[PDB]
This record gives C-alpha cells, sequence and structure tokens, in this order.
C-alpha cells in the first residue's frame, strides 16, 4: 500500500555485513536430526556475493516502518497472535484454541508488534529486541520499504555459519565454550519452567552476546528469522544447478522457512538451535518468538 | 512422539 522510498547503497548497508561470493557446506549431519525437517543432504553451494543484517530488525525500526507507511501487521488484521503461555499476563483474555502438539503456545487476541503479551503489554523498555509477531508477509514488506529482502536460507546460513566449516553453532561446536553462554535458548525443563540461566527468559536485545565470525549477532536462539525459501523437506536433495547454486528453494510451497531456534528451543525437546536447523511457519502466521532480518544486493 | 513443533502457525488451529 506505500510507494518504495529511494534509499542509497549506504544507507541500505548501514548495519549490514558484506559476505562475498564463494562456496560452504550447507545442511547437517546430525544422526538424531528428525528426518521430516530435511536437514540434510549436506551439500557444497556456490553464492553471489550478498548483504546481510549483523542484527534482526528491532522493535524500534519496525516502529518507524510503521510510522512512515502505516503498515498494519497481519497479527492485527487477524486480532490475534501466538503468546508463550508462561508470558500471559493472569486476566488477559485468551481464546481456547489449542495448537496440536504444542499446548504452550496461546493465541491471545490483541497480541501484536507493539504489545507482545497481549492487551497492556508495551515495548517501551524493549527498543532493541528483535520485533515479534510478524508474519511473513510483515517481514517482506518491511524489507521492501528498507530497499532489503528476506535472505535465501542457503545465505542465512552462509552468514550464520561464520566462516566456520560444518561447526555445530555460529561459534564453534561446543555450545557453552569455556562454560560461558552464546545464545539466548532454554534452560531447564520445557516448557514447565526457564531457569534463564544465560540471562534471559525471553527476547534479549538484539546485540545480546558475542557476535560469530562475520559479525552476526544472535543467529542462534532468541527469535526465529523468516527467510525468503518456500519449504520443502528434499527439494535441495537434488544435485543439480537449481539446487547448488545461488539455491531459491522450491518454486512452490504452502510455508516459508525459518532458521536460527528461539529463546523456547532446547536440547530436550526441539534440539533446533543448531546452525543446519531449520523449520517453517505459513507466511501470514506469527508469533512472540518469531522476527527476522535482513539481507540485501549489493 | 512425532515431530517437535516450533512453528506454531495460524492454519494449526482450525
Ligand atoms: C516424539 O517423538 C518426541 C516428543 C517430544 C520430544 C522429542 C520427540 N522425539
Ligand atoms: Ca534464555
Ligand atoms: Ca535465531
Ligand atoms: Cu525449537
Amino acid at each position: 500500500d506505500f510507494d518504495i522510498p529511494r534509499r542509497s547503497p549506504q544507507e541500505i548497508a548501514k548495519g549490514m555485513v558484506a559476505i562475498p561470493g564463494g562456496t560452504f557446506r550447507m545442511g547437517g549431519e546430525d544422526p538424531d536430526a528428525f528426518p521430516e525437517d530435511g536437514e540434510g543432504p549436506v551439500r557444497t553451494v556456490r553464492l553471489s556475493p550478498f548483504l546481510i543484517d549483523r542484527y534482526a530488525v528491532s522493535n524500534r525500526q519496525f516502529a518507524a516502518f510503521v510510522k512512515a507507511t502505516g503498515y498494519v501487521t497481519d497479527a492485527e488484521r487477524y486480532g490475534w497472535s501466538f503468546v508463550f503461555h508462561a508470558h500471559v499476563a493472569p486476566g488477559t483474555p485468551v481464546m481456547d484454541a489449542v495448537v496440536p502438539e504444542a499446548p504452550w503456545w496461546v493465541a491471545v487476541p490483541g497480541a501484536y508488534w507493539k504489545a507482545p503479551e497481549g492487551p497492556g503489554s508495551s515495548i517501551t523498555d524493549r527498543p532493541n529486541h528483535p520485533v515479534v509477531h510478524v508474519s511473513w508477509n510483515d517481514a517482506v514488506a518491511y524489507a521492501t520499504w528498507a530497499g532489503k529482502r528476506l535472505p535465501t536460507e542457503a545465505e542465512w546460513e552462509m552468514a550464520a555459519r561464520g566462516g566456520l566449516d560444518q561447526a555445530r553453532y555460529p561459534w564453534g561446536n561446543e555450545l557453552t565454550p569455556r562454560g560461558r553462554h552464546r545464545c539466548n535458548i532454554w534452560q531447564g525443563t520445557f516448557p514447565v519452567h526457564d531457569t534463564g540461566e544465560d540471562g534471559y527468559t525471553g527476547t534479549a536485545p538484539v546485540n545480546a552476546f558475542a557476535p560469530n565470525g562475520y559479525g552476526l549477532y544472535n543467529v542462534a536462539g532468541n527469535v526465529w528469522e523468516w527467510c525468503a525459501d518456500w519449504w520443502s523437506a528434499d527439494w535441495h536433495a537434488t544435485e543439480s544447478p537449481a539446487t547448488r547454486i545461488d539455491p531459491r528453494g522450491p518454486e512452490t510451497g504452502t510455508a516459508r522457512v525459518t532458521k536460527g531456534g528461539s529463546f523456547l528451543c532446547h536440547e530436550s525437546y526441539c534440539n533446533r538451535y543448531r546452525v543446519a536447523a531449520r523449520t517453517c511457519n505459513t507466511p501470514d502466521s506469527s508469533a512472540a518468538h518469531t522476527g527476522f532480518r535482513c539481507a540485501a544486493d549489493p | 512422539a512425532t515431530t517437535p513443533l516450533c512453528g506454531p502457525s495460524r492454519a494449526s488451529i482450525l
């Protein structure tokens, strides 16, 4: 509904790192991987050079987009969004809706990006947190307004891997090297109690913890990140140029790829904060643990 | 017992 504003390369590039063109080994061979996630095979992928944000898009940055355009997010058009059960303050009205197999997810009317736990919450103390309750549609809109685009899954994974060849995490193979926490995921007993041992039992600021070798922050944990690709478990098992040179994912689908894991992920349940991990969500869905960062062409 | 679910979709509740 809004015209695309004129932006300079250096304005688009602010807050982004230049990933140089090259190959990298994409995917995972973890024996415990859920086969339905299609984390394999591991393959070599060549990519044209691209820019990617150091940070997930923040609340402050999303509010600017909303203020400049008047964009209405899918969660506002719908009237509700998904809030984790422990974060719904008592008294808040909730739908009786049950996400099958995930009763910890609550449909809260009036939960959206500026009120992430429902009516009566605010983001005044979370300006540098990742924006959440943004659908894939909302993300594309921001990106296009900003002169950017969502990363492909391969761009996302190349950048999140930080110049490491087939490490488990963005920083290496140890979850907590030297016993220090490196991302915001779950600790304790999911979904009953998060001990917050890494410092956060919700979103953390987008600059939390140390960056990976390419300078990216919180590619592991904090919030799931929308990518451009249609989801599939097996399109990328074919060996062809379409799947190994600047791959765009399948031409069609019903859900869009999400990468990186979030503050709810934990080894005992999903184990999806590994950098090869992947899942999806339908493109107008939104939840309290899902955001995005942008990519751009140089 | 099946596959863990991290992406909750609007369609899943219908
Ligand atoms: C079922 O197979 C299941 C349920 C919870 C966590 C992990 C797994 N594998
Ligand atoms: Ca945490
Ligand atoms: Ca992430
Ligand atoms: Cu997860």
